[PDB]
């Protein structure tokens, strides 16, 4: 049963890659330190 | 961060009414500046008369 076998292995190994796929860890360290140089004061007349 | 933020945008409201007291004090500048050529005119004025007694 060589081709149900081919078969049967390849969608098992795509059904890895989609598992291993979602397999990660969404880090949230995005820092909010741009904020504190990004406001910028109203110039004056010279 | 956003506290920060917050008490940057108050620094430049403040910033904004010491602009105001810039404006203020070049004006006052310009008024001392004319004065004090008024005085020189009436020194002048004053030494030319002690010259000519």
């Amino acid at each position: 049963p060589w081709i149900m076998v081919f078969l049967v292995s390849m969608a098992l190994l795509w059904a890895i890659m989609t598992m291993v796929f979602f397999l990660y860890q969404p880090r949230s360290v995005s820092s909010a330190k741009g904020f504190s140089d990004r406001t910028v004061y109203l110039n004056w007349k010279w | 961060g956003f506290e920060e933020a917050i008490t940057l945008e108050e620094r430049a409201q403040k910033s904004a009414e010491a602009q105001i007291m810039l404006f203020q004090a070049k004006r006052e500048n310009v008024q001392f500046q004319l004065e004090a050529a008024y005085r020189a005119r009436l020194h002048h004025v004053n030494n030319e008369i002690k010259k000519r007694l």
